[PDB]
């Protein structure tokens, strides 16, 4: 009952934390981002590989914190803080400023979301032209090996929602994600070599198991 | 309207609560699903699966197919013991790295009946004897043939079987408080001219249908 | 205690005791008729599709570390199921697959024979890529090693590892078969066509890949002879394309 | 009274919720629908009305009506390519900015059948015969009008038929593994004395009843 | 019909294969295999037999 494949799969999990600003010089830091995959996630990528095809929901929640930043000016008396949250599906536009169009477009789903509330959540379904994921690709691009573009799961997107010279904060956010509505297709054996990188499946050749003493020796009974 | 009053627990995040939640996709109608063969319902359908034992596992040879091979050496030795292995699945070496082992070391708890086969890889024309012995939790491992025959065995005859089957009763979990398992030269390996000297026997492990698992947990392997 | 089996103009023979796996319960079929019924119609060839393709055979000598076929593309160069390959976008097809020995009962080893799906496989560099000749040659084997390999853009073909980074003995839960040349020599497999979309291009993916990896090695004595031949006999099932009218 | 729990994702702004709202003018009578012609309830509608391709885009006549005429010129020329494109709705810069392509361009994934009208913008004096023909995805565009002729094709003489049609059945989305269609001169164009030499021919596209589209986004245009 | 009249301990693999009238012969093994071939193992069954169906003469 416990072994059934939702109660084995079916748990949340932390996989991306970030930080962004409201001021920088660099602005790349005023926003931040992931890209959906479960390949950098080293406890769930090994659960994962268990099956060849994958088929489930994802759900999403949000925990986000603020920091009034330690350079100088004290004496503020601040509202709370707006945040906006963007997912982007497969074949959708991408930002590259936290002033572009993008962050306006009516078929990218969005959240506006103010501190001191409940954590936000949202729900996304299976999104694929084809019938289940894949964990495991024996093919090419078109030409990289191992990739099929098939397995695009989309976005997500973090920004300050402030108007004009706003003040200067520090902000991280944390997600939390989870899988639904599970279904698995042909079990595999379970990886033996630790990750290498997070595309391929690269390894170092590893040992079948440990020594003993010889091939008698059982331990003293107590 | 509709008096209403919020109880503690209100606006918290629990990692694994089972809510409703809205979805950011909703005008979006799914690929149906595919009959895919080699559908899973349950982790016991992998541990059910035989996988070879690498009961061989001692030092120079950790890195070699050698490692699962038991050698049945030529001449006359007829008390001798062949091998020997207490049955521990999870926690000692020999099976923690098997089918059956890799999923238990995902649970807290587990129990159930388990399944060993013996298969001698030699030439048809090769005969002799062997007596496998099992002893329970809680007995020493027997010191000689005489005293492994005293107690629960089976004689197998290489020249009439090339497999055997043991089906083991009272397995659980936590100088181990464990039964074992024994192999003795009941009468020696006997060949015709011309046919090599030497030889091997290979172990396969698995469960029977009764097998439980509880508390899911993280495993200790990456 | 003979059979004689013929498919188009070819004919085998094997014993009717035979074991026969069918790999996942799942005997061959065609996608049935509408999934996607109206612009994307299908033809089947069932002409030379259906028909034994025989490889070539290997040689099983005392250190041996095993040998391996990418599927399809072994038959790239196999008569008309190799044309269909070029004249069409798109296909599937399912296989019934032949392994054979020839050995006395003076020899002894014992051979694992399997069917992998997506058997994608690792570089000799960790930070690397594999190339596209190191992964197959079409109707000729690539090797396993008995140690670990170099060189760039080839695959790390250490056979405990069997290339994908599992341990090599727990490749049993896939469609596989036991060949023990005390008790028997031949294993015959029956593959369906297993892909999560319907039909794909045969070109650029590898649907499965057939492994054949000793556990005991090959022994015999004074004036035997020093090696077993292998041989290895491919029959395409309900092979389909996208219609070209 | 009525003891009550707040759960998370209390007091949260998601900004594709689904809730009723309070009304800012309860006190307030609509105006009555009126039955005003031609109302729409889907956008394949608008996909499936014909407009004209721009498939003479090439330098000098990107901002004349001559980017929509094919030219069919005079004298002998009866093995010549006359035209050529990939279908490929949506990317390609012949099919983008149709009504079929600027609907495919607000969604991520779409798949169905098209379908493609010629028409001969010719005097009625004059005769000849064209060849059409079509090569699927994967396949190389034909190089001679032999070969095209031992693919699928249809000859067209526009001394009977005055316009041609065809229907093409696997289009879908991402050197470009997409389908083209290719027309020649099977004999070249005849007249009599007294009429113009050079002529047109238009292109119309639309989409099939078939038609599907997934995963709303962001236009790319503004 | 083809006999093996080796010894009873003797084990091993042939690859028998035919090519219908106007085609060439096989140069390999690998060809052979991708025509109409049959298996036969030698320590399962001592014969094989195959028969051949369109003949005539010029």
């Amino acid at each position: 009952s416990e072994s059934s494949i939702e109660n084995f799969l079916c748990r949340s999990a932390c996989v991306y934390m970030g930080e962004y600003h409201t001021t920088n010089t660099d602005t790349s830091k005023l926003f931040a981002s992931w890209t959906i995959n479960a390949r950098r996630m080293v406890q769930m990528r090994r659960k994962l590989e268990l099956f060849t095809y994958v088929r489930f929901d994802m759900e999403v929640t949000f925990v986000i914190t603020s920091k009034q930043d330690q350079g100088t000016q004290l004496g503020q008396d601040m509202p709370p803080l707006t945040h906006q949250i963007m997912y982007i599906p497969p074949g959708g536009p991408i930002p590259k400023s936290v002033t572009d169009y993008t962050w306006q477009t009516s078929t990218n789903p969005s959240i506006f979301w103010t501190e001191g509330n409940a954590p936000p959540r949202m729900s996304i379904p299976f999104i694929s032209i084809g019938n289940a994921y894949s964990n495991f690709y024996d093919g090419w691009s078109h030409g990289v090996y191992g990739y099929n573009t098939l397995n695009h799961m989309g976005q997500i997107y973090v920004r300050h929602v402030n108007g004009s010279s706003p003040l200067p904060m520090t902000s991280t956010v944390r997600m939390y994600f989870k899988p639904k509505h599970v279904k698995v297709w042909v079990p595999r054996p379970p990886r033996l070599c630790q990750y290498k990188n997070a595309s391929t499946v690269n390894f170092t050749p590893t040992n079948i198991t440990e020594k003993r003493q010889s091939i008698n020796y059982i331990p003293e009974t107590v | 309207g509709l008096p209403v009053m919020n109880t503690p627990g209100s606006n918290q995040f629990l990692t694994s609560d089972d809510f409703q939640s809205p979805s950011a996709m909703p005008q979006f109608d799914v690929t149906p699903e595919l009959n895919i063969p080699g559908e899973v319902q349950n982790l016991m359908e992998i541990a059910e699966v035989d996988s070879v034992v690498p009961v061989n596992n001692v030092e120079g040879k950790l890195d070699t197919m050698e490692i699962y091979r038991i050698p049945v050496q030529s001449g006359n030795h007829q008390s001798s013991q062949v091998f020997g292995f207490q049955v521990q699945p999870g926690l000692d070496n020999v099976f923690k790295h098997t089918l059956l082992g890799e999923i238990l070391n995902y649970y807290a708890h587990w129990s159930g009946s388990i399944k060993l086969t013996f298969v001698f890889c030699g030439s048809a024309m090769a005969t002799g004897k062997f007596l496998l012995a099992y002893a329970p939790p809680g007995a020493n491992a027997p010191k000689s043939r005489k005293d492994a025959m005293l107690g629960t065995h089976i004689i197998w005859d290489v020249g009439l079987q090339s497999s055997c089957v043991l089906c083991i009763p009272w397995i659980s979990q936590t100088y181990t408080s464990a039964g074992n398992v024994t192999c003795w030269y009941q009468t020696g390996i006997v060949v015709p001219a011309g046919t090599p000297t030497s030889c091997s026997i290979m172990c396969f492990v698995s469960a029977c249908n009764d097998f439980s698992v509880r508390l899911l947990k993280d495993t200790p392997f990456i | 205690r003979v059979r004689s089996i013929t498919l188009g103009n070819s004919t085998i023979t094997t014993q009717e005791s035979a074991n026969v796996v069918v790999a996942y319960g799942r005997w061959p079929e065609y996608l049935k008729d509408n999934e996607a019924t109206a612009e994307d119609q299908p033809t089947q060839p069932d002409v030379a599709t259906c028909r034994f393709y025989t490889l070539e055979s290997v040689t099983w000598e005392r250190d041996s570390p095993g040998w391996w076929w990418k599927f399809p593309d072994a038959l790239k160069d196999m008569g008309l199921f190799g044309q269909n390959m070029y004249y069409h976008y798109l296909g599937r097809a399912g296989y019934t697959i032949h392994v054979q020995c020839n050995a006395s009962k003076f020899h002894q080893g014992c051979l694992m024979v399997v069917c992998v799906p997506e058997a994608e496989m690792g570089c000799s560099q960790v930070d690397g890529t594999v190339n596209e000749h190191s992964l197959s040659e079409g109707e000729t084997a690539k090797k396993f090693a008995s140690t670990s390999t170099n060189g760039t853009n080839t695959v790390q073909s250490i056979v405990t590892n069997a290339g994908m980074g599992v341990g090599v003995g727990n490749l049993t839960i896939f469609p596989h078969q036991w060949i023990n040349l005390r008790t028997n020599n031949c294993a015959t497999i029956v593959m369906p066509y297993i892909n999560n979309v319907p039909m794909d291009n045969m070109f650029r993916h590898h649907n499965f890949t057939l492994m054949i990896i000793p556990f005991v090695p090959l022994d015999y004595s004074s004036d035997s002879s020093t090696y077993v031949p292998i041989t290895v006999t491919v029959a395409p099932m309900c092979a389909e394309y996208n219609g070209l009218r």
